[PDB]
């Protein structure tokens, strides 16, 4: 069962991946939250067209198990949010990795910090929402993360 | 006291596979257990997708043999997740906030260079929690 | 402070079966559709409770042919457990721990009447409820 | 209530019981035998064959009075005489009573004995309810207060 994370003008679903069996109820669940864009980081298994037809732009942006995001994925992630909250005020960004508690929330926590949340607070906020979040490796990257932007 | 002491570990749980057929001898095997609540796994036992209540089975007969996997899509019972370290009073809230008087028991996992996960440990019901409260 | 009376389920609202129930499909279905662990058995006034049906009792029936209720209750001969309406929650809590069972049936005494006193039966209370009333709020 | 109640006081000893069926007759008699009763007094539910009880040594007396009614003086006199002898003639032993659920006129009769054995009226009443919650309605309390002992 999926997780909302609101902070200010920003809005995030952390999800699980569907099967093709669940795909309709998955897409309907996305539509319920009013999403414009999925990012798949993991479980890149199912037909994306039925989701993209319903309005929901799907990006396979895969990186590694237990890893911080590659810098290029960061910049695409940052740019995606920056427009999509400005272009459609209100709307949500969906992510899933494999149980939604490693690299998927890293991308979220990334965003929060870039929105000028303190590192620790960003982290705690996520962990409040989903307990277990981040390995030590990713926590570090978060800590070491200086925002610009 | 955490869930963990009161937890039934997974091997010792009665459960059923997701492509169970409910024939005579299966429906009996459900009954002869006498749990109110029977979990539904796929196909690794730690992976639990759905949740047979009793009153589910009331409205089947073993005609023809009827799939389990249908019945569970029918009522679409939510399944309730608990952490291992949840202290017993805190668990008791979750049963009271839920309809449900069973939760499946998740331990976290930061062991491994991977992403975290929830390990699945086993099961804890209302009855067990009270059966500990008395002791 | 709080007595059993407050945690009680009143008698009309209890799921009960009569002692000459026959256990065909549709009764067994109603039993499961209740989903009580513990269904009490009356004869033929309701306030008159004779025996106690556990769930694992029905497990060793099939609805062949139709098999009668009053047999099954004779089988295990399950003991049944009485508590007074005015017993306090912590005290009734003691009785349950002395019990195997986690369900009491609830009498008050009846002093109205020129007759001998008698035990009026008021209804049911389960261990569950008693705890569910010491979360309290 | 099917569990019976002993009430001891000095050389006096009293089982209050339920009546059996015949289906329960043996286990009833064995239960009386356990407590070492020499005499049943049936006040109600005189429903069952008494010989299987008396064959086992236990004298069975049907001394009925009605529900609500107090003990008739002759019953009072007979009860009191029964105990006075029966506790002297066999030291140790118990008398059984039953009426219906044993919180009305049966424990009256017990109370009556106690008062005659020099228990304060109030004290008897409590001592009973101690062993048998709900004993005595109003009318019997009125009776018991109004009872004046002398005897044995």
């Amino acid at each position: 069962a999926p997780v909302e994370i609101s902070y200010e003008n920003m809005r995030f679903l952390i999800t699980h991946n569907p099967t093709n069996a669940t795909l309709n109820k998955f897409t309907e669940e996305l539509k319920k939250y009013g999403v414009t864009t999925l990012v798949r980081v993991c479980d890149a298994t199912y037909d994306k067209a039925p989701v993209e037809k319903e309005g929901i732009h799907v990006l396979d942006w895969p990186f590694d198990d237990g890893a911080p995001p590659p810098n290029q994925i960061v910049d695409d992630w940052l740019n995606l949010l920056k427009t999509k909250f400005r272009e459609e005020p209100g709307c949500c960004v969906a992510v899933h990795c494999v149980a939604g508690l490693g690299r998927a929330p890293v991308l979220v926590a990334l965003a929060l910090i870039e929105c000028g949340m303190k590192y620790e607070d960003a982290v705690q906020f996520i962990r409040q929402k989903r307990r277990g979040a981040f390995n030590s490796k990713q926590l570090l990257y978060l800590e070491k993360y200086r925002p610009k932007m | 006291r955490t869930v963990e002491d009161v937890l039934t570990p997974l091997e010792d749980c009665f459960m059923l596979d997701s492509g169970t057929v409910l024939d005579f001898s299966v429906l009996a095997s459900i009954m002869q257990s006498g749990h109110t609540r029977i979990p539904v796994y796929e196909e690794e036992r730690s992976n639990i997708v759905d949740m047979l209540y009793l009153k589910d089975l009331a409205i089947v007969e073993p005609e023809d043999c009827t799939p389990l996997s249908t019945i569970t899509r029918f009522y679409n019972h939510p399944l309730h997740f608990v952490f291992n370290d949840t202290k017993l009073d805190a668990v008791l809230e979750e049963f009271k906030r839920g309809k449900s008087h069973l939760a499946i028991v998740q331990k976290v996992n930061n062991e491994g260079e991977g992403d975290p996960f929830y390990e699945v440990l086993g099961l804890v019901t209302l009855e067990d929690v009270i059966e500990e409260i008395i002791k």
